[PDB]
């Protein structure tokens, strides 16, 4: 049946296989007519040099412009021949190439896919075309303020690290960019073991690996070096950044402090504190009777339009903080509230509200787990993160670990009397000076 | 203004004639006197009192 | 609701007052050095 | 465009402990801050006397 | 685990159930009442009603309710369209009973407290606004008017003089008017039938009354052009399509994938769509065209929604429209259709494979049929489409009264008379 | 094209889609 | 800049009269281009207008061919004097490309009045014609302005 305890038990398990040249293989059988076929690569901007900045990004567009065996636009005209959707995306710490398809024609898919991973048509016809679009887009990118401030946010904390830099990279490089340097980074980090493969669907494991087998047993896809594994712990900057522009109607805010990396015990312990403190938006039907003190007040006096809290844990790093939007005269009061919640947690919190947080995260956890692609998608990062580990039922056990002291003792570390980072975007001016925020981190006991 | 402890007696909202009273950035130690003047006076009153006590 | 925390904190502030209070007057006592 | 911005160097006014780019700033951070406060507190003892 | 179990009642309300193994345990509740069922003085009610969700039941104070779902960790949802409003809720495998019980009290036990009703007056706009970020959003709503007279022409949103207009009572009737145990349909997912089967008949047997179906929407075309400040004019051309649940509805559903391009590849301008290609060839730099097909119970509409720049729109329309002619003239590619069939079958299954989406697909059949059809049968029926069908299907869109909606800077904007 | 579209109100999130 | 606020308050008071709002819509329904142009500012057009845009339309549509001056109580020669003096400028003139292209249709706005207002029009003829007179006669057939109070 479906019973929460038993519900953990029966799931198609994590599968793993390993080829010779460093490629990883893995899978799970969902008993489904379709399969998400995907690839995840850990080559980051944090690898990328100061010219390489944004190049892989530029590269990202290029694959589908045609390839070696398949010149321009011969690539998709086979893809849509099947009617299988196709998509690709990248990130500072990862890049994911993937396919969503019926399990039938997969024998082409990966073979189609494997071609793309390395064999590529590098043709300055597409280059200039794509060189333009990005430049076109580079300027357009000022239209969504959300992404904008985060760029400021990193650069203010991580200044002096490749992690602190634009994903698309600065503009002039894109013009200056030449496809040989790509071929470098093409050659550099697209080797295995850097490469990782997974999939989920009616596929099981074997019948994946056999038809994994030889390209990309393989086409090398190698293992040599690129030194090893070139990375560094990044510096964390108590600081502030402000772009003051008063014309605009509203002013975003972001505030955060650094935290533990991907792999780390406490990462889960802090999953709940956010869920507990929750979030608010203009548009809810929750009104003023919600349990979240923020969603209660921020709806009550509409001290903000909306806000949400984020977590981002890098390899070695993690990011805890919120993002809110409030009236140009309403900024202060959002804050003096927001320091209330974090601070009061670190001392006076209570096991009751723990539970309501506890349940939610269980739900959200179980929730996201439906669907081919997301299932498929966990593996790739997880592999690049914790390896094969999909400790599904364990996560539950992990949930049972968290305690009142725990959360307090955890937050005591990462909040009480620290140096926060401050990002801002106009019409900021109301926003108090740092020296307030700083004194405002540690209570005086009030 | 939600749960601000500076509202409850309104007197504390008169207090924000100070703590949020903005000031320009560049100010010389030339400007420190207005403060001192009032302070020089406070002491006066007190001492000028205790005198009378035996005076 | 049985507030658990703040019990030790108050334990300081009390000792914060009393000692300094004794410190204010400073009368008959035991240890000198 | 907007992203053309960058952070110029403040290393000058800094002190060397976290000055490195590759270090966990937390190492000194404990010892780092306490210097700032040790001043602050000791200032007070005098005022009190 | 166990496959689709759907059960007629004496009330005729289908209680459909499956058994899952998953700890996610959800339930959903469908109702026939859409915007078409609002009257001239009843306007926006459902749209307002759709904000009646969180309010004070007759079974409990809304406070307790709201603090109830969170501390449990469950989640509530509400959804409507021009036709079928749907009340969705979900929580952990274990606790559904508490939550499930409240699903009733809302739909079972209404209370409209004149004071509690007032605070929701401000709310509509801020909701109503954010939907109109998307220009296409505003464009669509206008369209149903142009092509109809009465029913589907009804907005999903409140015309603004209608704002202060709505009393608790007006709601209160439409509550019980359009509610009945004949129309109500309940769907379980992760929960066993008998538990589902139990309480279903218990509370949910009420009347009777009113499904009132007097809305045939009477397709009546025309065109509407709003003068606006956009640089990218938006417009669409529609000759009425057929009713839902028909090979024609499939034929157009096939006919779309002919020209109709959703991107199957990121950023890729879809070449297999002749429409964009046959356009983009003779045409100049940015623009977009996609084909619009939608059907409701009694009927639906087929069209294509264009986005172009100031001068281009007509030729953007015309060529594409002229390109439509090409198809209507006896142009055919069986493999393309075949590929399109492959697209559709996949696109269908890729659509359906999603449970929550399929959760709708369950009751979307129910209020329509009340039975279940394996997608296989669909996939079979997908095959059943003849080409001359899709041939003459497009011919219809050419062969019949067509309608336009246009908004933006209109200076160069042609009418349908230019067409 | 579109389904055509939808609307959403509900509780914890909020949105509109097509 | 100060005249930007002003338009609406003006523009509004004209729409007290429902018939007012009704008429303006009508020219659109019966035409396409010219007469369809409002006598009032569509509201996104508000912040739109620069001094220059005005400044051209000033001199674009001004000419001593189009300009016409009428005296009433004053002798011609005084009138006759200064007229030629200042008012001789260009030229440029008169932009007649608007034929208004009668193109019918119908428009229905959904509103909150108890008294619905509507009109039916088949195009009449040009000004300055016996037909224009014929309708000007044809109206007084049915067309009733009250010649007697309340009657």
């Amino acid at each position: 049946t479906a019973t929460y305890a038993q519900a953990l038990q029966s799931v198609p398990e994590t599968q793993v296989s390993q080829l010779d040249n460093g490629l990883r293989v893995a899978s799970e059988q969902s008993s489904q007519p379709t399969c998400t076929v995907g690839v995840w690569i850990d080559a980051g901007s944090r690898y990328e040099s100061e010219k390489n900045n944004g190049a892989g990004y530029f590269v990202e567009h290029l694959a589908f412009k045609g390839t070696k065996n398949r010149p321009g636009n011969a690539l998709e005209k086979e893809v849509e021949s099947m009617g299988a959707h196709l998509n690709a995306y990248s990130t500072r710490e990862h890049t994911a190439y993937y396919i969503k398809a019926l399990s039938k024609d997969l024998p082409k898919a990966v073979e189609l896919l494997a071609d793309i991973v390395q064999n590529c048509s590098l043709e300055d016809s597409q280059i200039e075309k794509e060189r333009d679009v990005i430049l076109q887009e580079l300027q357009e990118n000022d239209t969504s303020m959300r992404d904008v401030v985060f760029n400021y946010l990193h650069a203010t904390a991580f200044q002096g690290t490749p992690l602190a830099q634009s994903v698309e990279g600065p503009s002039e490089n894109v013009r200056k960019l030449s496809r040989a340097d790509l071929t470098e980074y093409l050659s550099r980090h697209y080797k295995a073991p850097r490469m990782v493969l997974a999939a989920a669907g009616g596929l099981e494991h074997r019948q994946l690996l056999d038809l994994a087998q030889k390209h990309f047993s393989g086409l090398s896809g190698t293992y040599d070096e690129d030194a090893v594994p070139t990375l560094s712990p990044c510096r964390f900057t108590g600081s502030q950044i402000c772009h003051r522009e008063d014309g605009l109607p509203l002013a975003h805010v972001a505030i955060a402090v650094e935290g533990p990396g991907w792999a780390h015990p406490d990462n889960v312990a802090l999953q709940v504190a956010n869920a507990i403190i929750g979030h608010y938006d203009c548009t809810y039907g929750g009104g003023a009777h919600l349990s979240s003190p923020l969603a209660s007040i921020a709806a009550t006096n509409k001290l903000c339009q909306s806000f949400q809290t984020f977590n981002i844990c890098y390899a070695d790093t993690g990011l805890l903080g919120a993002h809110f939007v409030c009236d140009h005269m309403s900024i202060d009061d959002m804050m003096f509230v927001l320091q209330g919640q974090w601070m009061r947690l670190c001392t006076s919190a209570t096991e009751s509200e723990v539970l309501r947080g506890k349940n939610l995260l269980r739900n959200a956890l179980v929730s996201h787990l439906d669907g081919t692609t997301p299932v498929c998608e966990d593996i790739g990062r997880s592999l690049l993160t914790y390896g094969r580990r999909i400790p599904l039922a364990e996560w539950e056990s992990r949930i049972a670990e968290v305690d009142a002291r725990v959360v307090r003792e955890v937050c005591s570390k990462y909040f009480y009397d620290q140096c926060p980072a401050v990002a801002g975007f106009g019409p900021i001016e109301q926003l108090p000076d740092y020296n307030r925020i700083r004194s405002g981190m540690f209570w005086l006991r009030f | 203004m939600t749960n601000i402890r500076k509202s409850h007696p309104l007197m504390k909202i008169v207090n924000n004639a100070f703590i949020d009273l903005p000031a320009p950035s560049n100010i010389s130690s030339w400007w420190n006197f207005g403060s001192l003047l009032g302070i020089c006076l406070i002491l006066q009153i007190l001492t000028g009192l205790f005198l009378a006590m035996h005076y | 609701q049985l507030a658990r925390n703040w019990v030790p904190t108050a334990s300081l502030w009390g000792a914060v007052g009393a000692v300094g209070l004794v410190w204010a007057t400073d009368w008959r006592l035991i240890l000198d050095w | 465009s907007h992203t053309d911005i960058k952070v110029p160097d403040f290393s000058d006014y800094r002190r060397p402990e976290v000055l490195d780019s590759t270090k966990s700033s937390k190492e000194s951070s404990e010892a780092r801050k306490g210097f700032s406060y040790l001043v602050t507190a000791t200032t007070t003892v005098g005022v009190a006397y | 685990p166990q496959d689709l179990e759907f059960t007629r009642l004496p009330n005729g309300l289908v209680i459909a159930s499956l058994e899952n193994y998953a700890p996610a345990s959800r339930i959903g509740l469908f109702i026939k009442a859409g915007s078409r069922y609002e009257n001239s003085n009843n306007l926006g009610t459902s749209h307002l009603l759709r904000l009646a969700s969180s309010l004070t039941t007759k079974g409990a104070s809304s406070f307790k309710i709201t603090r109830g779902i969170e501390a449990v960790g469950g989640k509530l949802s509400v959804t409507s369209t021009r036709e079928n409003m749907a009340y969705t809720v979900e929580c952990l495998r274990d606790d559904v009973d508490i939550l499930m019980e409240f699903l009733l009290n809302v739909t079972t036990a209404p209370e409209f407290r004149r004071w509690e009703v007032a605070a929701l007056q401000p709310q509509l706009r801020i909701d109503k606004a954010v939907a109109l970020q998307n220009p296409q959003a505003h464009v669509i709503e206008n369209l149903h008017a142009a092509a109809y007279r009465n029913a589907l022409a009804n907005s999903l949103y409140c015309p603004d003089y209608r704002i202060g207009k709505v009393t608790p009572v007006e709601l209160h009737d439409y509550v019980q008017n359009h509610f009945t145990s004949a129309r109500m349909a309940l769907i379980g997912l992760g929960v066993s039938h008998p538990v589902l089967k139990q309480v279903a008949e218990q509370f949910l047997n009420i009347r009777g009354g009113l499904g009132l179906s007097g809305a045939k929407a009477k397709y009546h075309g025309g065109e509407i052009r709003e003068q606006n400040g956009d640089s990218l004019v938006h417009a669409a051309l529609v000759a009425e399509s057929a009713a839902i649940g028909s090979a024609e509805a499939n034929a157009f559903s096939v006919l779309q994938h002919v020209l109709g391009a959703g991107p199957h590849v990121k950023r890729g301008s879809n070449a297999t769509s002749s429409l964009y290609q046959a356009v983009a060839k003779g045409v100049h730099q940015p623009f977009d065209v996609s084909a619009f097909n939608a059907s409701y119970s009694d009927s639906g509409l087929f069209g294509f929604y264009t986005i172009s720049q100031a001068a281009s729109a007509g030729d953007v329309i015309k060529a594409a429209y002229n390109q439509v002619k090409t198809i209507a003239q006896g142009n055919l590619s069986n493999p393309d259709v075949q590929a399109a069939k492959n697209k559709l079958k996949a696109g269908y299954l890729m659509s359906v494979e999603s449970s929550e989406g399929f959760l709708d697909e369950v009751g979307s059949q129910a209020l329509a049929a009340g039975s279940y059809t394996p997608p296989s049968t669909v996939l079979q029926q997908i095959d059943a489409v003849a080409d001359a069908d899709v041939i003459n299907a497009a011919k219809k869109f050419v062969s019949g009264r067509k309608s336009m909606a246009a908004s933006g800077n209109l200076g160069h904007t042609p009418f349908i008379d230019e067409l | 094209g579109r389904p055509l579209v939808a609307s959403v109100s509900l509780n914890v999130p909020a949105s509109v889609r097509y």
